[PDB]
RNA sequence: CUGUUGCUUAUAGACGAUGGCAUCAGAAAUCGGUGUUGUAAGCUUUAGAGUUUCUUAAUCAAUACUCUCGGGUAUUGAAUG
RNA sequence: UGUCGGCUCUUCCUAUCCAUUUCAAGCAGAAUUGAAAAAAGGUAUGAUUGUUCACCAUUUAAUAGGGAACGUGAGCUGGGUUUAGACCGUCGUGAGACAGGUUAGUUUUACCCUACCGUUUCGGUAGAUUUUCAAAGUAUUUAGAUAGUAGCACAACUCAGUACGAGAGGAACCGUUGUGUCACGCCACUGGAUUAUUCAAUUAUUUGAUCAAAUAGUGUUGAGAAUCUAACACGUGUUGAAAUAAUGGCUGAAAGCCUCUCAAGCCAGAAUUUCGUCUAGAUGAAUACUUUGUCUUUUUCUUGUUACUUUAGUACAAUUGAAAAU
RNA sequence: GUCAUCUAAUUAGUGACGCGCAUGAAUGGAUCACCGUGAUUCCCACUGUCCCUAUCUGCAAUCUAGUGAAACCACAGUCAA
RNA sequence: UAAUAACCGCAACAGGUCUCCAAGAAGCAAAAUCUUUAGUUAAAUAGAAUAACGCAGGUAAGGGAAGUCGGCAACAUAGCUCUGUAAGUUAGCAAGAAAGAGUAGCUCUGGUGAUUAUCGAAUCAGAACUUUAAAGGUUAGGGG
C-alpha cells in the first residue's frame, strides 16, 4: 500500500519499544515486535524508523483492541534524522497509527504533527494529519 | 561441528596481510589502459589534501525524488599547485612485464628534485646533477641524449613523464619535492616522445591534465593508527561482561585438530598507515583561474576557500585546488595520488552536470556562524578593542 | 531561519530543529541553546542573546 | 655515502621502524585572526523588601542595572606575522 | 587427554533453503512441482525448558542439512550432571539405596617452543665489456614470479491492469530511482566521551574580612573547544573484455535417409573461470653521484659500506654456436 | 497430564480435577498474620545487561638504570597423506 | 615496643592480639568530609613514552531486560515537615504501606522564662523581597 521509495532515516525504534497511539481507534500504546521489511543479521534486534510499518502488540486500550498484533506505521519519533536537504530535525515523542496491509487507515483522526517521510509513503495518512512537518 | 547460525565474516581478506607502508606517498600501480587514437595527454597528478567542507548542490539530476532546494554534501579541498616536468622514462614489454629502457633529463634542476637522492642534505655535498648538467651541451654527450630519443621511439612500448612537485608554494615544512610518473597515453610512440620532450622543463597545471565533471581514482596512504586489538581492527562481537581475562578479543582462535592458527583468524596487529584505492571520485569545482574562489551564481561573495582561520592543522590553500566528492582516504597534508579513472563510469549520477548554490567557508572550530570575517564585524559591531 | 531561543541567524545545514506535540517546530544552531530552551530560560535575562541585546541599547 | 646524536620532532609510533628539518635550522614569547564560557575586580543606579538609628542620618541589606559583546581561556595534536 | 549445553570465531562437505543459468509437467497466466550446471554470497528476532531436541508468535528472497577429539573451559559461563549440608516419596528391621524430585555448593599457571597477527636488524642471486661501455657502493623512480580477492540482495515507478484467460485473477526483458547488509575509509555537517580539573555557579572546612584560591584521592552541577568516534553523520565498491559448465543449436558423417559430435569443425549460454582493477610481494631495471678498467685471499679502519695502502704472483687482440614450416 | 488464567508466543507461575507409580494425621495432617543476607513467578521505576559499542582518569603493561627468582625440561620443535 | 618494623604468623607479612586519656566545624548521630595539640612524608626502587589486553573508578544519543539459567553487575528511591495510608490479622501488627505537597538566600514579626525594666536558651510558626526555584559536596529505604 505504500507509494514511493523512502529515503534513509536513523531508526531509532526497537523490538519492545513502546510508542503511543496518534489514532482514535481506543489504543494507547502499542510495544514493536518486528518490522516489515526488515532484513535482518545476527544478534541484531529489529528496527523502525520513520514511515515504516511495523507489527505492534497493544498492551493498553479498549478491550477489543488489547491483547492482539495489529500493524503500524511510525509517523513521528524521537530520534534525531537528518533530511537529504540538510535540515536535522526529531519530535516530542513516538508515535504510530494502526493501518492494515493496504494501507487503510483504521481511525478517521490523528493527534498532533506527522512527519513529512510518513505522510508521502502512505497517501491515507497525509489527508487526516493536522499538519506535516 | 556446525556454527548454530551463520554470519558474515568479519574484516576483508583481500587486504590480507594488513602491512603498513613506508613512503607516505602512494605509487599509482597501474594507469588507465591505453588508446592509440587520440592526442596525447597526462593520466594523473598529484596534491596534498587539506581538509572536508560541506556544500548545498543544486541537482541536475531526472527522475529523481530529491528536493529542488538543495542536497547538502561533504567535499574534499585538494591543493594541487603546479608541478614541474623533469624528464621522461620509456618501458618495453619484455616476457618479465615493463622493463625501464632509458631515461632522458632536462637541463636545470630544481633544488628539491636533488634532495630526494639524499638522505642527509645539510652535510650533503649537492653535486647531485652536476655532471649532467655541465656536460648537457657537449656534443658528445648530446649525441647520447639524441640516440636515447631514437632507441625510446624503436624499442618502447610506455612512455612517462618524470614529474615533480613545488614545495615552496605549499605551507608543508618539507622541503624535498615528491616526484611521481605520470604516464602519457595518446598517439603512436613517434608523437608521445615528440609530447614528453615538449613538455620539458615545464610547469604542467591540473586543468591540462584533469577536466570539470570527471571521476577519479585516488590513491593515497590512510590514516596511522597504531597497535590496534581485535574490534577495533576486525570488529568481532565483544564478550559479555562476566568473561575472565577480558572482554574485547576474539574467544576461540580455531578448532582443535588443524593444530595451526589459520591465516583468516581475527588477530591483534598494526591498523593505520596502509595503502587505499578508492575509484569513481566526482570532481565538483576545479579551482583554475576563474573558479579559484568559493563563489558562486546564487552566492556572489568574493571569499577564498580557505575557512575563518585556516584550515585545521594544515593553514591556507592559495593556489589551485580540487573539490572531490567525499571522503579520500587519508588525514589531511597526505600526499594524494589522483589520476585518470581505468574503468569510466557511465552511471546517471556520473554523468551529470555539478552546479554548486553555496559552499561552506565558516571556520571548522566550533559551532561557527559567520562566513567571512569582513562580515563577523559587520554583525558583531564595535568591540571594546579598537574602540 | 532564526534561532528559537538565541535569536542569531542560523547558517546552513546547521542546527538541530524541536517539533512539540502542539504542532509548532523551532530550528536551533546548537546544543547550548537548545538546552536553555528546554529549561524555560527567557532570553530577556540571558546576556548574549540577540533578544536581550535588542531590548536594550 | 650511510648510521648515531639534536628539534624533549611530525603527517608515524610499544621498542626498533617510518616521515621532515638540521644555521635560509629550530625554539620561545608577544600581536592579530579563530574558538569556549557568559558580563570580571573598584566605585556608582535614595534601584532594593525591611530593621537600626541620629532623633526627623547614615549604617547593614539576597539581588541588581552604568562602565561591560566585559574578564578569563585559546594547541596542549589549530592557523598568520 | 578437564567429561553436557550456550556465548565468541574460523574453516570445510553438498545429499541445495534463497539468489544465477537450463530442461520436464496432468506448465494457458499467477502459483507450484521433478531434475541438471554450481558451494563464489547469504541463511534471522523472541516466550517456556539447563537442555541438543521440541512446540509456538513474528520477519525475510531463504530463515537448508552436516564435519573439524559428539570443533571450541590456562577462551568464558557453571544452568544440569558429578563429592561433602538438608528436605520429600518408595524400598530396607538397620546403616542406607534410587538414569526419582527440590535447594546451596572454590573453575588453578603461559614468562617456554611452534602456529597466527604485527615489527626490526645483518647477508644476498653470475655472466657485461661499442669509455656515448661494463661492474660495485649510496639513493630515488619503477617492475610484479607468487598469495589473497569484494560485492551481493531487496523494494518502488514505468512496462501494465498489457500478454494469458470466458471470468476470477494476472507476470516479464531494457530503462530510472532508493533501501539493507558486507568491505574500505573518513571528520565538514548532526550526536556521544571529555582531568584544556577551559569558563560560570554552588554545598562543607580553613586562610581576620574583600580579591584570590585550597582541601572532599576528579566535591557536584551547566555549557564545553581539541582529539577519538557513530551500530547515531557521510562517501566508494553499477566496472570493461574473452573463454566456459548444464542446456539449446549450425554444417555434418558413421549408416546414400536421420542425428548438436560415446566423430572431425563451430555458435549462443552461470552468482563460473581467465585477463582488467585492489592489497602484500621475491629475483630484477633505469637514472643521479663516488669510484673501478683482470684478479681474489689473509690482517686491518669505521656505526657500517665502497673507493683506498704495502709486499707479492698471474694472461696479455685475432679461426667458437642460428634457416623457418610440415 | 487436562482445563481456566498470565504472554503476540509459556516444559515456567497461579487457581481448580484426582484409582494419588509412591500424600495423609505428634515419621504429625490442615492452616502464615508478623518475621527471613531462605526458594519461585509476574508488574511499576531505573539503567551499556543487550541492539552496538564509543570515550575519560589512576595503577600497570612497553623501553630504561639498579636488583632479579619459580613451575617445567628424553632429544627437541613448519605442514599434507 | 605494646605494633602497617620490637608479640604470634619461617620476614620490616594488607592477617591476629585485652585496656586508660579524648579539641573545633556539622548533624539527631563517637556517622561521612575538613582542621587545631601530637606523629610522619618513609614505610617490597624510580625516570621516559601515553600501543594493544587488563585491575580499580566513570559517562552516553534512540529503545529500555529484547542480553542471560536468573535484572548477575550496574542504574534508580533516600534527610526532615504536613496531608494520607488497602486487603489480611493472633486485634498486638501490616506501615517508613502505597500516594501527593513543601524545603534556598536576605530583611523582618510573633510564641515558649527568672528576678523586680534588666538578663539568658536554642526551638517552633508566620510575612515580604531576590535568584541559577533550593535535602542531595558528604551521609542517605527502590516499591507492589
Amino acid at each position: 500500500g505504500r507509494q514511493g521509495n523512502k529515503f534513509r532515516v536513523t531508526c531509532g525504534l526497537n523490538n519492545a519499544s513502546t510508542v503511543n497511539c496518534a489514532d482514535n481507534t481506543g489504543a494507547k500504546t502499542l510495544t514493536i515486535i518486528s518490522v516489515k521489511g526488515f532484513h535482518g543479521r545476527l544478534n541484531r534486534l529489529p528496527r523502525a524508523g520513520c514511515g515504516d510499518m511495523v507489527v505492534a502488540t497493544c498492551k493498553k486500550g479498549k478491550p477489543e483492541y488489547r491483547k492482539k498484533m495489529h500493524t503500524a506505521v511510525i509517523i513521528r519519533q524521537r530520534r534525531t534524522w537528518r533530511r537529504k536537504d540538510g535540515v536535522t530535525l526529531y519530535f516530542e515523542d513516538n508515535a504510530a497509527v494502526i493501518v492494515n496491509m493496504k494501507g487503510e487507515m483504521k481511525g478517521s483522526a490523528i493527534t498532533g504533527p506527522v512527519s513529512k517521510e510518513s505522510a508521502d509513503l502512505w497517501p491515507k495518512i497525509s489527508s487526516n494529519a493536522p499538519t506535516i512537518v | 561441528s556446525h556454527r548454530k547460525f551463520e554470519a558474515p565474516r568479519h574484516g576483508s581478506l583481500a587486504f590480507h596481510p594488513r602491512k603498513r607502508v613506508h613512503k607516505v606517498r602512494a605509487t599509482v600501480s597501474a594507469f588507465p589502459k591505453d588508446n592509440a587514437a587520440e592526442k596525447p595527454h597526462l593520466t594523473g597528478f598529484l596534491g596534498f589534501k587539506a581538509g572536508m567542507t560541506h556544500v548545498i548542490r543544486e541537482v541536475k539530476r531526472t527522475n529523481t525524488k530529491l528536493p529542488k532546494d538543495g542536497v547538502l554534501e561533504p567535499v574534499t579541498i585538494i591543493e594541487t599547485p603546479p608541478m614541474v616536468v623533469a624528464g621522461f622514462v620509456g618501458y618495453k614489454k619484455t616476457t618479465t612485464g615493463l622493463k625501464p629502457i632509458t631515461a632522458v633529463f632536462a637541463e636545470h634542476i630544481a633544488d628539491e628534485f636533488k634532495r630526494r637522492y639524499t638522505k642527509k642534505w645539510y652535510k650533503n655535498t649537492k653535486n647531485q646533477f652536476a655532471v649532467h648538467t655541465e656536460k648537457y651541451n657537449d656534443v658528445k654527450a648530446k649525441s647520447k641524449r639524441e640516440r636515447q630519443i631514437r632507441l625510446i621511439k624503436n624499442r618502447c612500448d610506455v612512455v612517462r613523464v618524470i614529474a615533480h612537485t613545488q614545495m615552496a608554494l605549499v605551507p608543508l615544512k618539507q622541503k624535498k619535492a615528491e616526484v611521481m610518473e605520470i604516464q602519457i597515453n595518446g598517439g603512436s610512440i613517434a608523437e608521445k616522445v615528440d609530447f614528453a620532450v615538449s613538455l620539458l622543463e615545464k610547469q604542467i597545471s591540473v586543468n591540462s591534465v584533469f577536466g570539470t565533471d570527471e571521476c577519479i581514482d585516488v590513491c593515497s596512504v590512510t590514516k596511522g593508527h597504531g597497535y590496534n586489538g581485535v574490534i577495533k581492527r576486525f570488529g568481532v562481537r565483544h564478550l559479555p561482561r562476566k568473561t575472565h581475562r577480558g572482554l574485547r578479543k576474539v574467544a576461540c582462535v580455531g578448532a582443535w585438530h588443524p593444530a595451526r592458527v589459520s591465516w583468516t583468524v581475527a588477530r591483534a596487529g598494526q591498523m593505520g598507515f596502509f595503502k587505499r584505492t578508492e575509484v569513481n571520485k566526482k570532481i565538483y569545482r576545479l579551482g583554475c583561474g576563474d573558479l579559484k574562489n568559493a563563489k558562486t551564481e546564487f552566492d556572489i561573495t568574493e571569499k577564498g576557500i580557505t575557512p575563518m582561520g585556516g584550515f585545521p592543522h594544515y593553514g591556507v590553500v592559495k593556489n589551485d585546488f580540487l573539490m572531490i566528492k567525499g571522503t579520500v582516504a587519508g588525514i589531511r597534508r597526505r600526499v594524494i595520488s589522483l589520476r585518470k579513472a581505468c574503468f569510466p563510469s557511465t552511471t546517471r549520477t556520473a554523468q551529470e552536470q555539478i552546479v554548486l548554490k553555496f559552499i561552506d567557508t565558516s571556520s571548522k572550530y566550533g559551532h561557527s556562524r559567520f562566513q567571512t570575517t569582513t562580515e563577523k564585524k559587520a554583525r558583531m559591531g564595535p568591540m571594546k578593542k579598537d574602540l | 531561519q532564526v534561532c528559537a531561543f538565541s535569536g542569531f541567524k542560523i547558517p546552513v545545514a546547521k542546527g538541530r530543529k524541536y517539533v512539540r506535540l502542539d504542532l509548532k517546530s523551532f530550528t536551533f544552531i546548537n546544543k547550548k541553546s537548545l538546552m536553555q530552551f528546554l529549561r524555560k530560560t527567557n532570553p530577556r535575562k540571558v546576556f548574549w542573546t540577540a533578544i536581550y541585546r535588542q531590548l536594550n541599547k
